[PDB]
């Protein structure tokens, strides 16, 4: 039993937009496939549910949660989310200068108008109040309010656009101080209009059936596979079938980073918002969360919708990673994890932590030379030959025409003969004290693998009765005697 | 990327008593062998031969770095097959197993016996453990 | 009618000496051309009087503007102005280091000292005030207060140097803590003696006057090209000489850039507040601000001295750029605003937006076959890199409709072969040539979706193309002309037809 | 810079019927005229002929980005030129007006008359709008 | 004004028992020893056997709070708390840390074992309070005068988690519930124990003598028993045995006695009972050439064994200047000084005796047929001189500095020359006049040149001269 | 190491009445001299003659530039001298003076005679001061 909110309750936290939510519960049936979003702004909902425009990958501005611009995504990101956050709000500023300039009378930024009726909104939702009057230059302004302590706003009678400006002797987090003056809002260009941008569905992991995928391969080129007399050649183009209509994933020009299914998927569930009526296009803009390699967001609360159609909400990271293990990456469903969890995230440095069933095992696995060459290179940030062949030569497919007593033999053996042709590195020369550390460490797993192929049918107490001193096919002809 | 190249030198200088930094084809074959690659001795030739115009049959980095420059293209999805290692592994030992080589199997519609099962897992299967480990599901997507 | 201050109040406002400003009327004047002048440390104003020398090009450190230390140049740039923002204090600090370093002997840094007068000047501005006395080891000293909550100061009686020390339990921006210990104010070298540092006049801009340009043309070679046949060429020649001798400015050594006529003018400032009295040196040292294009910096309010000799203070960004508008780049003056604007400075990222009548106006204007060809290529941005020809997927398909026409049919819109023609024909054969384009791009969103982003861009000339020929239409009598007209066969004939539609 | 070569990249790969990319002499000319300029054939010789001494008229990219990496030297003014259109036009309306070329010149010295102004607008004019835009304006700069 | 005694060694943050140790090391090896401060909240910690970090681990170590005294992975939880970019600059390296050398390193659960609490309450940093149940499980809310953070300890297995506060904002602007709190641990044989602030080591200085005792008998003959060369013979055996230092990974930039130096400390402080390896892990800060840290207290234990703790930086130079670089002890102060260090930018000024008196002067282009350009005028300096007598020199030199005084020098015209270039010709200038009246008052610049007229090639004005000797 | 470069750089262009940068092995060695060297006739000879295959005696920056990162090898030990300079310099007046030299020695086994000592001092003293600054204490220590 994990700790989940459910229906209701969990789509009140999703952030999504209820008739939304609902209209996802029919895709994720009818296609048998999870479907989980990261939490979107909730002072978003309700202007996606109004028909607002969502940002796309051409807009990495973040969104407002607070304040008169509040749902919106404000030009000047220090009134966004990020508020208050010097390099997030400086990061975020460039990304709309950008947004501005690299995509030219695509995207813009227009003052911010609030709508009598949001005002409302935003009234209900305790962010913002209608106040006193004012007058400025002949104009009549509205003041409105919010317990934040560094920017004063107010709204136009006329027109109805929003103006700030910072309070007395407050500063900027950018170290600014200036008056009265608009609130600009990206938006997107519409059919000649500039019209306003807000929160999208960014969607954390899509997870099908197995089957579902199966449905994505062609008949005849399976065919050609499944119908095969061989096995082994088999077994790999069942596995490599698997990837490329399963797996595989590639960068599309602004659906960012995605896989051909997922895709498909994505315009389902645009159109499924688009029956019930959103007017505004896209709610879903690209790939998947899983594929944002270079800034990975982690968040807290994942809103899931089950093959079934229910609604699941995880508390928290890790529990996110409990019912992702026990309800779909161990359930028969397709599912990988973002490439970068486990590894520091080039562009935001993020360090994600994902549990990886691969790594687990490495303590009771010999490598492979590659991984023992590689593991040389990545050692090189600040040398014998025999070994990383004879990890080679562990693992040689020609086992293929061997029995099983036989190939735990001669590999038991071949784990054996590295062991050695290393064990005398270090009975070398300390070479590098970190090189000492990476020896003691196969020692350990090559010592491990051995006692491993051992028990399974019979470590170092079978390691003083072996030979060092000439070596063709001999040393190995007393091996074959001491096993049994 | 940086670590790409520093791996090819790793493996480069590992075995040269040329000393400067020249080996030979004779050996070229062991090296692409321990850097985890098992190229025929047809592929060998037909580009020893285009680039290496030397006629000396003498090669060093810079060059050696070109050819792998081309081969890493189309077979670099190590990550898709580790992956996809990770899609048959249900319980999340580390391993795959018959029982779960099934149903990877049969929920794509190829239904099999028991017997084929347990005839591919030992064929895949390199040490005996009656088990896959990624290294082995990778030589068997490899090799 | 513009909400601007003028005279005293401006001049208050602008940070210039009064003396320094009124003596600027008289260039102002004489050369018939407006300054401009970029704020100016209102505590540096009197240090400036008092003939204290100006950072040049080789001091990036910021001025403070509150403490002891206000006017000058601190070396914990958390003593400047930037005080309590960490990057800029640590930008700040690094310029300061260099100048320290890669200038050796040319700047230095010194300990702060503050004379008997200063200290007064300060009390009055309010900005500290000299409290009780204090004794440390043997030393007499005098603590300085200011409402400030991280540091606080004191004054040696004997030297009169100034030490400051941060308060108890609190912590400098950049996480440091220490006792007293000395202020140290960047200076430079003056005849093997350090002397200190102070804010400089920086120019926003300068804008002459288009004659006073003339007299920086010689005589004679404005002779050589005033002296032609050639109608059109004539204008040419006047116009390459109005760039070459005011518009085109170039990297001076320690100037930074700046035109030739701006290094004179700079010269007569110079020249101007010596004549005052001020014995610092220079109070100008760099082109002005409209060449700053690294690190463009946006000021709120502006000091202009127009040619009458009046001071005038543009209260913000938008109002002066309708100053300028109405009384400068709209009245025979020359000035070019700074590159930068309008993008994305290179430096500090900075994005100021200023007015630009070629942009305005590039909505009811062709494209160019450059205009064009370019920016198939910054749209080529948001793909991949390969061939142009055989895109699609399909093996039986490989070219995109109109591949090069609509580029051609670009260059023939502006061809200087109109020159022969009458107006009335210009208008026919170019609204024509219009939108001929406007089909081979037309036909070419008819074709395929070839890439998401490269549909708006036509939709896009679409409009514009629209918009121009509809403009040169109502000059004289567009889809309602556009349905009746050829597509399906090339020559001079599908031209015959429109001949008669326009009547 | 990036977008420069970026440029020629894309005109280059306009036309070409080759492929792989290379073009001939007989349309070098319409690819550096679509790409905003007008070349004599005079020049369009002693040039293709000092770079090109292969003798067989092919040309590819790296040449013609050199060719270009000449040109491109005491031309790129156009900023000065763009900025200088911003001189004349006094009313910002994007446009050069005959009234607005009289100021520039009489406040230059040259006291030119109601005729020979209203003559250089429509020399200057290409599209018979009776106003020069800032496209025209280069065009007469650089023709 | 320097502290003394217990007063200091209570500043200096070492264990006192380890410090007592010290004593005998520095006395026995006649050697200054200067360590920087050293985490107090560390100090009990490192006492009780907790490993110190190493090059590894540059994570910073936390002063305040339940965590105080380790290595918290959420740097904020560190002494850098509330500094938005050291908070930044601190996990990246605490991710580096986990990722570039796992198993090596890595983090765990933060448990406060029931004599912590106790030593941390007199201490007065945190306090155990009131109970909480909250899933079942039993916890104790553990408090202190943090106003963001809240902390509160498990009864059970004794692990510490902290949340945000109400409203309250992270500085990286974070906020979340209860949690654990980890910190950076060590792998020791297969199990991960927490680490501590180590016993950073500010500076060595050897006596002179102790630096010979290094150098080989034989290698120091072939040069001492008369081969006079003998004069720069010795300087080399005093520079590659005792100046010399070069990389090592574990251990950083440092020297051979150093390294060894090292040892002795380490063992030292074993016979007290320390139990957690190694307490020095790296060659001394005058190595750190990358990222110098400028502390203000020093902690210096003399060849005596006595304990000194230098009040300030400005202080801390004097001591070493009075005591050891004036005292026949080898010392050498951190490159950087004086410089922009590369990596953190800082910027330390130290006394350079050599830039003291540079009122010098020779190869500057370091301020970077018709015989005109060419000749002998920019050597001042010429080695072949031993020849003349003291006199001559000082009578010649003088001559060849007035040979560069109007050299190429009265230049001060050419066409226009930046106040840059004049400035140093000037203070040239003003050089060539004090490196003259030195060598004049040794036995008798503004003296006479109404007396020397240069108009000529300098071979005619050198007869001129040396009768101006008079 | 760009300062080095430029160092090199300074000096060669001091002179040189070539032009475009190429002089002549009659004053190679001045420069060398120049920039704090003092090399043999003999070493200016098996390297001018090494790289400069050309027969013609003409030298440019390239070459030279590659000469020099040869020798500044085993040389650029300008540190740890420097700092040796500062260990005799007891008194740090910034000159090593013959009390100091008598006491380093002294320290370091050899007791010599206020005749011996005196005799050393002078032998380095160049300018006849009567005591070594950095700038002898380094030509002493070059060769
Ligand atoms: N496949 C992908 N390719 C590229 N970027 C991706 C991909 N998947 C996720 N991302 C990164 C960010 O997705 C959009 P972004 O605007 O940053 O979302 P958000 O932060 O949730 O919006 P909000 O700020 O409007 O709340
Ligand atoms: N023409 C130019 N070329 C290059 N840089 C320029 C030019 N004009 C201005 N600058 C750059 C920096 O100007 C000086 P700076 O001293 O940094 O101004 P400031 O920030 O107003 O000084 P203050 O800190 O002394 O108040
Ligand atoms: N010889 C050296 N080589 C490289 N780096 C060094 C050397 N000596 C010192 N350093 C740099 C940093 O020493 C360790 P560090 O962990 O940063 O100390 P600390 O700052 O005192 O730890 P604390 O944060 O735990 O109090
Ligand atoms: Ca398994
Ligand atoms: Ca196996
Ligand atoms: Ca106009
Ligand atoms: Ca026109
Ligand atoms: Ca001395
Ligand atoms: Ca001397
Ligand atoms: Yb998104
Ligand atoms: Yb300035
Ligand atoms: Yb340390």
């Amino acid at each position: 039993r994990i700790d989940v909110l459910k229906g209701e309750k969990a789509l009140k936290a999703s952030g999504l937009v209820p008739e939304h939510a609902d209209a996802f519960k029919k895709i994720a049936r009818e296609l048998n496939t999870y479907i989980l979003f990261r939490p979107v702004n909730k002072l978003a909902t309700n202007l996606i549910k109004s028909g607002v425009a969502t940002k796309g990958l051409n807009v990495h501005g973040k969104s407002s949660d607070w304040g008169p611009v509040a749902g919106y995504i404000p030009f000047d990101q220090d009134l966004s989310k990020k508020h208050g956050q010097q390099l997030a709000v400086e990061k975020g500023n460039l990304e709309n200068k950008k947004s501005i300039t690299e995509h030219e009378g695509e995207i813009g930024k227009i003052p911010l108008k609030l709508d009598h009726l949001r005002i409302e909104e935003l009234k209900e939702n305790g962010i913002i109040l209608k106040g006193k009057k004012e007058i400025d230059n002949g104009k009549k302004y509205y003041l409105l309010e919010s317990n934040n302590q560094v920017y004063e706003f107010r709204i136009s009678d006329e027109n109805n656009e929003v103006q700030y400006k910072t309070k007395e002797g407050k500063i900027t987090v950018l170290g600014e101080k200036f008056n009265w003056r608009n609130i600009e809002v990206m938006a997107k260009n519409v059919e000649g209009v500039l019209k306003p941008l807000t929160a999208d569905y960014d969607l954390f992991a899509l997870a099908p059936s197995l089957t579902e995928i199966k449905k994505q391969i062609p008949q005849k080129e399976w065919d050609k596979v499944v119908n095969t007399p061989n096995s082994l050649e088999k077994q790999k183009g069942v596995t490599n079938l698997l990837i490329k209509y399963g797996i595989e994933r590639k960068p599309d020009s602004t659906k960012g980073t995605l896989s051909n299914w997922q895709k498909q998927m994505l315009d389902r569930l645009n159109e499924a918002v688009k029956y019930t009526g959103y007017t505004g296009g896209d709610v879903v803009n690209h790939g998947t969360e899983q594929d944002n390699e270079e800034f990975p967001e982690k968040d807290n609360e994942i809103f899931i919708i089950n093959p079934e159609g229910e609604f699941i909400l995880t508390k928290n990271w890790e529990m996110t990673g409990r019912f992702i293990e026990k309800n779909i990456t161990g359930k028969d469903y397709l599912y990988y994890f973002n490439r970068s969890y486990n590894k520091i995230a080039p562009g935001n440095k993020a360090y994600i932590e994902w549990t990886d069933p691969i790594t687990k095992a490495k303590i009771n696995t010999i490598p492979t030379s590659a991984e023992f060459i590689k593991n040389l290179s990545s050692i090189r940030r600040s040398s014998v030959k025999k070994i990383a062949g004879y990890l080679s030569d562990y693992y040689n497919s020609a086992n293929h025409i061997f029995s099983q007593e036989k190939k735990r033999k001669i590999s038991i053996f071949r784990g054996i003969q590295a062991y050695n042709e290393i064990e005398n590195v270090l009975k070398s020369k300390q070479i590098a004290p970190e090189y000492k550390n990476y020896f003691q460490y196969l020692k350990e797993r090559i010592t491990n693998q051995v006692q491993l192929l051992l028990t399974h049918q019979k470590f170092k107490l079978l390691y003083k009765q072996l030979n060092f001193t000439e070596n063709e096919t001999d040393n190995f002809e007393v091996f074959q005697k001491i096993i049994d | 990327t940086e670590e790409q190249i520093a791996e090819f030198k790793e493996a480069f200088s590992l075995f040269d008593k040329d000393g400067d930094g020249t080996i030979t084809t004779k050996e070229l074959g062991t090296v692409m062998r321990s850097l985890g690659q098992n190229p025929t001795e047809a592929e060998l030739q037909d580009m020893i031969n285009e680039v290496d115009a030397d006629g000396n049959g003498t090669i060093d980095f810079p060059e050696f770095l070109t050819m792998m420059a081309r081969k890493m293209k189309d077979t670099d999805s190590e990550e898709e097959i580790r992956e996809a290692f990770r899609v048959f592994d249900k319980d999340g030992n580390g391993y795959i197993s018959a029982a779960e080589l099934r149903h990877v199997m049969t929920n794509l519609g190829e239904k099999l016996t028991d017997e084929e099962v347990d005839e591919m897992i030992r064929e895949a299967d390199i040490d005996g453990d009656g088990q896959v480990n990624y290294e082995e599901f990778v030589q068997m997507m490899t090799a």
